RNA sequence: ACCUCGAUGUUGGAUCAGGACAUCCCGAUGGUGCAGCCGCUAUUAAAGGUUCGUUUGUUCAACGAUUAAAGUCCUACGUGAU
RNA sequence: CCCAUAGUAGGCCUAAAAGCAGCCACCAAUUAAGAAAGCGUUCAAGCUCAACACAAAAAAUCCCAAACAUAUA
């Protein structure tokens, strides 16, 4: 019975306006802003697969987050058989 | 009490104890986990 | 106790799934449905709204409403109705980084992000990996010239799933 | 701060198309019409084949002689396939299918009457031979749990090992011979016929050097 | 109690025999004498 | 976690008969005694015996294994038959294999076979004859029957307590007695009438189990904003499963009146006045004797209906 | 933490812990306050409060426990370990609860 | 050492920790290069259960064994001393380290049986009804296996089973 | 019997004597290695996380001038995050660093007298602007949260010094 | 196929039994899908007890009525110069 | 030993199956936490962990030498 709200299928409308941003019925669709208005940190993020352990700088928190996560993966596999 | 040649704890509450010459497994949470060394 | 669940906006039902859950705690089911619908009237009906329920010892409840799930924001922005069956071997949707910034600007106002007081840079970074689960691929620059081809080919692939899905049902009937 | 160390990645490891062990039949396709002598010397002494790893890294090392019949294969095959991960593990057979015929007479058999009819087939195994070899995207601790369970049900004394453990085991025995403070060894006395000891020894004892007695292998003998 | 089936020192189930301390010393003493015999036969 | 005993799936394994010895006898003089293997003993049977003492099917064992008959020995020694196994079941228990109604139990003392024990294999001496001087064949013991039993006991519920949860059905059950829960009401004249409720729509599984009742009691909370709406939904769900269950006599009961004292909601039920309703508080035990006296009279009509059915009216 | 939560601060009325952080003999006293101020222990008895007053008077650390019956328990943590203080404190919890009931 | 005393005045309980005199190690150890106090004094393999002077320095006033990390002993000698302490109480050589008896308890009169070199607790030993054959005799343990390497001045080694 | 038997066949007495005499004898050192002074352990290279914390810790003492040392009590995560949200409103950070990393930094540094404070679970309340008055009222919500002390403008102050500075 | 072929026929019963405990009953004690009665299972316990009949040469078994129970065995498959 | 809040009931498929019916991918807020290694739920809830900090034995007349860890082989 319960279903997700119907979403419009129009390439022109999707590019011009973001449908999911507006949630109020009496509200209006929020138009997307041009590239220059958005900040610099938005268009330099890792869109693809995560960087491997070797590619990260050792003197960084994200490098040790990856190593700590892999240790948790190693510990879980050992405990699986036990 | 179930006699076992090898005594294995069946949960985190089981604890080994040396009494009367043979090891015993006591578990107050699960009374069926009690074992006696054979 | 505290119970958290996702409830469709303005479509709360006295029956399952939250019905039996409230019955155990003793919370009045009809009062919850009335309060939720009267509070979610402004929001469009059917929107998945994660709800947090606070239960008092005297069977008194005070509903709490948070921001909609990121999946609704991502799917609506790309026009996709349903997520992909497989991830990485196929592309379900296609959104821009501008879509993520417009989505994160409101999703970061929820209770969880507000209490942490983290910058929007970390909020956008958490949505990029969320779209990966749904199969949506994010491109820095996108135009309607290349979006219309991908969406046209997506429907072709979706029709292929319909052929496979109907084939499985027909085989099940023969069993 | 808890110490953090890099862990090996098995991404380069590849898995065959049939990780599970192939089914083992009771008897070979071609029956043996002619019966064979018992030849108990085929399980006596060290193994001269299948003593090194081929594809995997972990294997069940046999520390004694014995015969494997169809029942033994089923226990190993069912246990390993169920308890292992097909995605990241694979196993192969390091022993052939049952081929040596075993003749058993009907109940009530008195002495005589010639050789009995063929009853079942077995696979003789010598000490130091690898029975089942495993490998893939898995550590030694992951597989040691059920491999010792499989090795425990073998008719002979066995123990799961790896490339490093087996190498360390061999190096330890070599170390024991070098630093042994006993001036008298089995090899020296047996070869030189000291005290006329060869009257109570066997011709195989010149090569076994006291480490093998019947089908039993003694790792503590230097 | 303590019956050994059949005869003591023959058969499948024989009475176990153990090496005493002086038994080891006697064999070692024999070995030393013969080890010296190997030396005088080498020249 | 204590519950009233209801349909429970039990496993019965009959005894397997023993095989023959298949041996030959020898004596110093004759030196050819002939066959002397004795027949194997027959396996025990599993019998469901009705007992009036056990009102409830409390004795529910995980599995039932009959004693296998001993195999025959030398000198024509017949094997001992396996000891029979008896299971205690209340009167009126329905035993089925999940596909059909196998049998029904009439009264105390009735015994029904649910697992045949295996027969005993004949020894080699059974085949001895003038033409067959030295038979050697033996008969293997037939294995005993092992089947899955779907023991279904008609719950003894002269009254059925139905309603949406949090209304107080279990609390009321505790008061009068002082996943189905069953209690007993003891009244004057040594008359005992039982009442059942299932604390958790309500589901088809609940309706089928509550179908095995004689009277239905509807419980509606006084704090409910629309007590009449709750009445219709429970009735409609029951009516959807079966219109006949609605024809059964009912009694609308308002609960939780002690603390709320919602007299406005009380007048609403009286305004509708579909039938004579009863207003009581389970927590404080107010006006319980009023309904309990009426409930006993209601079952009296069912005893007359039991005469038309011909089945015993459950000891009362 | 877990050991004291199983017992509960049912008869406890108020807990006051004072220490001088700059001194080098308040390690157990601070760790004792760590266990008492835990959510599991405090959730058992909401009425009971925990008081922590930091002073720079160079005085010895002491722990004051106020019970409903009116008796007081004073533990000087300068020369007592956290386990010793917890064991002594938890022992009085069982004694006072039995006397009250 | 450290002592704890509780004094109650005016229904108020006060717990205090007072430091007492602490004994000091004797100066000029014979072997300063040792790691644990045993070999620092060349006492390795040179003490027995009857040397209560050595054992009293590693026990509590109630006869309990002291922790290894406090006394500083090695794992090997701590177990050897632990077994010698157990055999010392059983032999009656430590009358001043008896267990603390709670108030209102009077021990019953029990058979005073002299014993020594008792490996196991007396209450946990079953009698040997069937000795068995000569080649499979059930021997009675005497002493402790952990003292197998002690300096023996006799040609016959210690007999640990009778 | 056969040369190879399923059971352990009993050896001839002469062979059994030969086996007993020719048994492995491990070498026995004159002095047990454990009793002799062990050689110094090989140097342990510092973990990149540890050298990352030192750079981050040194920035805290240099960038922000007000540092408040408190005991991170075992508060519930909901209540511990809520106070951090209150501190973030007044631009007050709640940084936590291990003692085994922070102590060596303060051993040879200007803030050498803050060493005895860091014993156990500790947390640092830091801000570029010393909003002591706004911070104190946040901490007064929980009477069981102790304010150990701090150092404002390179001057070490106790809890009472913050109270006087706040007023 | 080792002992007995220069006087034990074997089976069963009667008589009287000694012994093992791997306990059928009585006793003590854990677990239980042990509410209570009944049960199941395990540890401990051999001091005491362990029926009478029909057909059958019977041992055994079938069923007849009982009993707290109608134990498994060994003893020259106990005992036949009783 | 202590501890555990969060982008979320990750999507697919499923009456709903949420870290734990199955499966595709396994990123990520935060000092520090598995798109979950086990239990418990029709499904949820609840729980732990990973994270920060601090090696046996029993048969039938009645067990079976007596015993003894310490004086130089
Ligand atoms: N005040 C009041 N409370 C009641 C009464 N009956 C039940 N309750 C409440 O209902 C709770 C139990 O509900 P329950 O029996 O499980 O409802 P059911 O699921 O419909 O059977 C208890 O906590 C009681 O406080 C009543 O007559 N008066
Ligand atoms: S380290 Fe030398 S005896 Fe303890
Ligand atoms: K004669
Ligand atoms: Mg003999
Ligand atoms: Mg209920
Ligand atoms: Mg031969
Ligand atoms: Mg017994
Ligand atoms: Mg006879
Ligand atoms: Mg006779
Ligand atoms: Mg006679
Ligand atoms: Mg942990
Ligand atoms: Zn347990």
């Amino acid at each position: 019975a319960l279903k997700d709200p119907d979403v419009c299928t129009d390439p022109v409308q999707l590019t011009t306006y973001a449908m999911g941003v507006n949630i109020y019925k009496e509200g209006q669709d929020v138009p997307l802003k041009p590239d220059a208005e958005y900040p610099e940190w938005l268009f330099e993020m890792n869109l693809g697969p995560p960087k491997t352990l070797e590619e990260l700088d050792p003197e960084s928190r994200e490098y040790w987050r990856r190593l700590r996560k892999q240790n948790i993966w190693r510990h879980n596999r050992l405990s699986k058989n036990k | 009490f179930k006699n076992k040649t090898v005594l294995k704890k069946r949960c985190k509450d089981c604890y080994l104890v040396k009494r009367r010459g043979r090891w015993y497994v006591y578990c107050k949470t699960h009374p069926r986990h009690k074992q006696r060394q054979m | 106790g505290v119970i958290r669940a996702i409830v469709r906006a303005g479509l709360a039902m006295p029956g399952p799934p939250l019905g039996p859950v409230l019955g155990q705690r003793g919370v009045s089911i009809n009062q919850f449905c009335k309060e939720f619908n009267e509070r979610t009237k402004d929001i469009k009906e059917g929107i998945p709204l994660p709800t947090k329920i606070l239960v008092k010892p005297d069977r008194t409840f005070e509903i709490k409403i948070g921001q909609p799930t990121v999946s609704y924001f991502l799917k609506a922005a790309a026009g996709i109705e349903k997520g992909a069956r497989q991830t990485g071997k196929e592309v379900a949707g296609l959104v821009t980084l501008k879509h993520v910034y417009e989505i994160a600007r409101i999703k970061a106002q929820d209770e969880a992000f507000a209490l942490q007081d983290v910058p929007l840079s970390s909020v956008v970074r958490s949505i990029i990996g969320s779209a990966r689960s749904l199969g949506i691929r994010v491109v820095k620059d996108l135009s309607s010239e290349e979006l219309a081809a991908f969406q046209k080919e997506r429907a072709i692939f979706l029709a292929a799933q319909k052929e496979a899905d109907l084939a499985a049902q027909e085989e099940a009937a023969k069993k | 701060v808890k110490t953090l160390l890099p862990v090996p990645s098995f991404e380069d490891v590849s898995i065959p198309e049939k990780p599970k062990l192939r089914f083992i039949e009771r008897a070979p396709l071609v029956p043996k019409v002619r019966r064979e002598p018992k030849n108990l010397s085929d399980i006596r002494g060290p193994s001269t084949e299948a003593t090194e790893f081929t594809e995997g890294n972990f294997a069940i090392l046999a520390l004694g002689g014995g015969y494997l019949h169809w029942g033994h294969f089923e226990m190993m095959r069912l246990t390993i396939n169920r308890s292992m991960d097909p995605k990241n593990m694979f196993a192969i057979w390091r022993v052939p299918a049952p081929f040596k015929p075993i003749t058993r007479k009907s109940v009530g058999h008195r002495m005589g009457g010639g050789k009995g009819a063929i009853d079942h087939y077995v696979t003789p195994v010598k000490a130091g031979r690898l029975v089942v070899e495993m490998g893939g995207r898995c550590e030694f601790e992951e597989v040691q749990g059920f491999l010792d369970q499989v090795a425990h049900k073998l008719p002979f004394a066995a123990k799961a090992v790896s490339r490093g453990t087996l190498e360390k085991m061999r190096k330890d025995q070599e170390e024991r011979e070098r630093n042994n403070q006993n001036p008298w060894t089995f090899e020296r006395i047996a070869t030189a016929n000291m005290l006329g000891i060869r009257k109570v020894l066997s011709p195989y004892d010149l090569t076994h050097k006291g480490k093998y007695w019947g089908k039993f292998y003694m790792p503590k003998r230097v | 109690r303590g019956r050994i089936p059949g005869r003591q020192w023959i058969g499948k189930h024989r009475r176990p025999r153990f090496v005493s301390l002086r038994a080891k010393q006697n064999m070692i003493r024999r070995l030393e004498i013969e080890a010296e015999n190997h030396y005088w036969l080498s020249m | 976690k204590r519950y009233f005993v209801d349909y429970r799936r039990v496993l019965v394994c009959g005894g397997n008969g023993g095989a023959g010895a298949s041996c030959f006898h020898s004596e110093p003089r004759k030196e050819f005694g002939g066959p002397d293997g004795g027949d194997g003993g027959n396996g025990g049977h599993v019998i469901l015996r009705v007992d009036q003492q056990v009102k409830s099917l409390s004795s529910v064992l995980s599995r039932y294994q009959g004693f296998s008959g001993e195999d025959g020995g030398s000198k024509n020694c017949f094997g001992r038959s396996g000891a029979v196994l008896y299971i205690r079941v209340p009167v009126g228990t329905l035993v089925k294999e999940g596909g059909r109604v196998v049998a029904d139990l009439s009264c105390v003392g009735d015994e029904y076979i649910a697992a045949l024990g295996g027969a005993g294999g004949k020894g080699n001496r059974f085949f001895l004859a003038n033409n067959n001087r030295a038979p050697v064949t033996c008969t293997p013991g037939q294995p005993g029957q092992q089947r899955v039993l779907h023991l279904e006991l008609k719950t003894v519920a002269h009254a059925g307590m139905v309603g949406f949860p949090n209304a107080g059905k279990s609390s009321l059950l505790r008061a009068i007695s002082n996943k189905p829960h069953v209690g007993i009401v003891h009244y004057e004249g040594h008359l005992q009438i039982a009442v059942a409720d299932i604390p958790g729509g309500l589901g088809s599984a609940f309706l089928r189990h509550i179908e095995r009742c004689r009277f239905l009691l509807f419980v509606v909370d006084l704090s409910q904003p629309e007590p009449w709406t709750q009445v219709d939904d429970l009735k409609y769900e029951l009516e959807m499963y079966e219109k006949g269950l609605s024809a059964r006599p009912h009694a609308i009961v308002a609960n939780k009146i002690d603390l709320p004292e919602a007299q406005a909601n009380l007048s609403q039920l009286r305004d509708h006045l579909g039938q004579e309703v009863i207003v009581l508080s389970a927590l404080t035990g107010e006006n319980l004797e009023q309904l309990l006296l009426h409930l006993k009279v209601l079952y009296d009509a069912y005893a007359e209906a039991e005469l038309g059915q011909g089945r015993q009216p459950l000891r009362w | 933490a877990a050991a004291l939560a199983r017992l509960g601060l049912r008869p406890v009325k108020q807990v006051r812990v004072q220490f001088c952080p700059f001194e080098k003999n308040v390690e157990s006293t601070r760790t004792f306050l760590q266990t008492v101020s835990s959510e599991k222990v405090r959730s058992t008895n909401l009425n009971c409060s925990v008081i922590a007053d930091v002073r720079h008077d160079g005085s010895e650390p002491c722990v004051d426990v106020l019970f409903g019956d009116g008796h007081r328990l004073i533990m000087r943590g300068a020369h007592l370990t956290a386990l010793e203080m917890l064991t002594a404190f938890a022992s009085h919890i069982r004694a006072r609860d039995a006397a009250g009931s | 050492f450290r002592e704890v005393v509780e004094t109650q005045e005016g229904k108020t309980t006060i717990i205090e920790g007072r430091i007492t005199a602490t004994p000091k190690e004797s100066p000029n150890p014979p072997n300063p290069s040792g790691q644990c106090p045993i070999c620092r004094w060349n006492l390795k393999h040179k003490y027995n259960y009857d040397d209560v002077l050595l054992l009293s320095q590693f026990i509590r006033p109630h006869g309990g064994m002291l922790p290894r990390k406090i006394t500083g002993l090695c794992q090997e000698e701590h177990r050897k001393i632990e077994e010698c302490v157990k055999m010392a109480h059983r032999a009656g050589l430590l009358p001043n380290h008896r267990p603390r008896l709670p108030e209102g308890v009077v021990p019953k009169s029990k058979p005073q049986l002299n014993r020594y070199l008792t490996r196991w607790a007396p209450g946990s030993v079953k009698p040997i009804y069937k000795k068995g054959p000569r080649w499979n005799r059930v021997r009675m343990p005497v002493g402790s296996p952990l003292l197998r390497d002690n300096v023996c001045y006799s040609r016959t080694p210690w007999k640990l089973y009778h | 019997s056969k040369a190879v038997t399923r059971h352990r066949r009993v050896m001839h007495f002469q062979r059994q004597k030969l086996m007993a005499v020719t048994e492995y004898i491990p070498p026995k050192p004159a002095i047990h290695p454990s009793c002799l002074p062990s050689p110094p352990s090989p140097p342990q290279e510092e973990i990149g996380l540890i050298r990352l914390l030192r750079r981050e810790i040194a920035a805290v003492f240099q960038d922000n001038r007000m540092i408040a040392v408190c005991q991170n009590v075992a508060l519930s995560a909901e209540d511990k995050l809520l106070m951090r949200h209150q501190l973030r409103k007044h631009k007050i950070l709640m940084k936590v660093f291990p003692n085994q990393v922070l102590k060596p930094f303060l051993e040879d540094s200007k803030y050498q007298n803050l060493l005895p404070l860091f014993v156990g679970h500790n947390m640092l309340l830091v801000s570029e602007e010393p909003k002591v008055k706004e911070m104190v009222r946040i901490l007064r919500t929980v009477p069981f949260l102790p304010l150990l002390g701090g150092c404002i403008d390179d001057t070490i102050l106790s809890r009472q010094g913050f109270i006087n500075y706040s007023k």
